[PDB]
């Protein structure tokens, strides 16, 4: 029952992403981590889901977003970019490392167009505007 | 945790499906607990594009480095032999300061010996 | 080559620890008007340090093991006070003497 | 007795607020007052044919419901 | 920054009027904590405010003496209780009723119970079904409009 809420929230989530991602939170106070939601949801427009690693792909299986599966270990916050300004999606987050000093909480692996790219390769694409 | 080392570096593939270990040190090994008990260590992260196997390679105190095999071994396995040896070099060391030789020795033929039970005299 | 060991801690006024020869004979000082002797075993040997701190080293973890519980009954820790012989881990925990 | 609310605002150059008319309010100020769904009809209902947010309310309050049945037979 | 937070505690000083003796005085020196900065900095921000109003801070103490203190405006329950009517709460709450509230005093209080400073993204609806919560705890009782 509650893999059901996990299924419903990542079947909200996938309605208009554009983007799924992954950030590492160790160390994150429940203060810093409300006020990172709070960030990417009204300077954004993406949700940011904690859950588990299994039920997240159970629910991005058989899908577009098929072949994350490898990088789904660790303390994972999953933020599904719903909208298409993935650069100021990015930024946003550079922008809350730098201002909050958090540089033990990094970007693990992303699926674009069914695409996993490294950490080095999804920063050119938040370089690049639009 | 950090009592025993002076330096963590740990490198691996950021897609490798091997990762879990080291992430997983990494959650043990930067927690609040562990940096108040050794500010002075340094925790090293390299990603990296290439595909070497993931590594954690640590050094102790006493200079002594001891590389595992991260991807085939749990991060609570690699964390319960770093006490391990980590003990043994701080038994070593008071040896050490103390005048004492190491490592201490004995003949290995006094097992055969029958050792009568101790027991304790004025 | 001993690859055991097991560490005690002496914690009292007057209370002292003495190895002898070679690491064979260990002498406790406990407060009481003479020296308590312990012959150490065979492959068994005991080391005292600058922080009266007794140390039991050897081969065979049995025997080891048994002769520093045979140390610490020498004189086992007092709840008031935590005075005795303890291991070095050892939690005490104390109680308010009225 | 109902025109002010009463040492709301707190501000030295401000005073305390009027009561609007009922058109600067927002549509739900006045669904508060609902009865929201209790746990007594969930656990009776369909889970699978069961909205989101039933879902949601379903699932907080069996895990409040079991916590609080976990201290209930823990205390002494 | 890198400090064990040694110890935080909550604290009740009327706006302004920190001389740090009755409520600032034993709780402080309980934990080895400094008094007139402390005094000096609180009184530098509750200074926008009028006199007398019941402001809640909550001391962060550590081991250098140093401060790091959060500012927070008033209970819900002083909020209810002086724009509802009287300044005493039910004996048996929901069995006796007090006071009567109907939305829109609930309604200009979560606007102020958002001003806080960490409570950017909650929205006003959450808010307002907790302070329903905070009601139904003291025996005020809640309407739609008390005519």
């Amino acid at each position: 029952r509650r893999a059901l809420l996990v299924a419903g929230k990542t079947k909200i989530n996938l309605q208009n992403c554009h983007f799924i991602t992954g950030i590492n939170y160790n160390g994150l106070t429940v203060k810093q981590l409300q006020e990172l939601r709070g960030i990417l949801r009204e300077n954004s427009n993406t949700k940011l889901l904690v859950a588990k690693n299994t039920l997240v792909f159970k629910a991005l299986e058989g899908t577009k977003w098929e072949s994350l599966k490898p990088c789904m270990k660790g303390m994972n916050a999953w933020i599904f970019v719903q909208t298409e300004d993935i650069p100021a999606a990015l930024k946003t987050f550079v922008s809350f490392q730098k201002e909050k000093k958090l540089f033990d909480n990094n970007l693990g692996g992303a699926v674009f167009e069914k695409k996993l790219y490294g950490p080095q390769d999804y920063k050119v694409i938040e370089t690049m505007p639009s | 945790m950090l009592k025993f080392l002076s330096k963590v570096k740990i490198e691996f593939n950021t897609l490798d499906p091997r990762l879990a270990s080291c992430v997983e040190f990494l959650a043990q090994c930067n927690a609040r607990k562990a940096k108040e008990s050794n500010p002075n260590c340094q925790v090293l992260v390299k990603r990296r594009t290439d595909d070497q196997p993931p590594q954690i390679s640590v050094t102790f105190v006493n200079g002594v480095e001891e590389a595992f095999d991260a991807a085939a071994t749990s991060a609570q396995s690699i964390r319960k032999m770093i006490l391990d040896k980590g003990q043994y070099l701080e038994t070593e060391q008071m040896f050490r300061e103390a005048g004492e030789q190491w490592p201490v020795i004995i003949p290995e033929e006094e097992i055969h010996q029958e050792a009568p039970g101790v027991k304790p005299r004025k | 080559e001993a690859k055991f060991f097991r560490f005690l801690k002496i914690v009292g006024v007057g209370y002292k620890a003495r190895a002898e020869e070679a690491g064979r004979f260990l002498y406790l000082k406990l407060g009481y008007s003479h020296e308590v002797e312990l012959a150490v075993p065979p492959a068994v040997r005991v080391f005292c340090f600058k922080n009266n701190v007794v140390c039991c080293t050897g081969i065979d973890k049995d025997r080891v093991h048994q002769f520093a519980a045979t140390v610490r009954s020498c004189k086992p820790p007092e709840v008031y006070k935590g005075k005795g012989i303890m291991y070095v881990d050892e939690v005490v925990k104390k109680k308010v003497g009225k | 007795k109902s025109t002010t609310v009463v040492g709301a605002n707190t501000l030295k150059d401000r005073s305390d607020p009027k009561i609007l008319p009922d058109s600067d309010y927002p549509d739900w100020l006045w669904r508060l007052l609902q009865i929201r769904p209790a746990l007594s009809e969930l656990r009776r209902k369909n889970v699978e044919t069961l909205p989101y947010d039933d879902l949601k309310r379903f699932v907080k309050l069996d895990t409040r419901a079991k916590i609080k049945e976990n201290n209930s037979i823990k205390a002494k | 920054t890198r400090r064990a937070v040694a110890g935080t505690i909550k604290l009740t000083v009327l706006a302004g009027k920190a001389s740090p003796g009755p409520p600032v005085s034993p709780a402080l020196g309980p934990y080895r904590l400094n008094m007139m900065a402390f005094c000096k900095d609180f009184n530098a921000r509750t200074q926008k405010y009028k006199p007398d109003t019941p402001m809640a801070v909550k001391i962060t103490a550590y081991m250098d003496h140093s401060f790091e203190f959060t500012f927070k405006s008033p209970s819900v329950s002083w909020y209810i209780k002086k724009a509802a009517g009287v300044d005493k709460g039910s004996t048996r709450p929901g069995h006796l009723t007090v006071t009567t509230l109907s939305v829109r005093h609930v309604y200009e209080i979560a606007k102020v119970k958002q001003t806080d400073p960490f409570c950017q993204y909650m929205p006003l609806e959450s808010i307002c079904k907790s302070i329903i919560g905070t009601a139904n705890s003291m025996g005020i009782k809640i309407v739609q409009d008390l005519e």
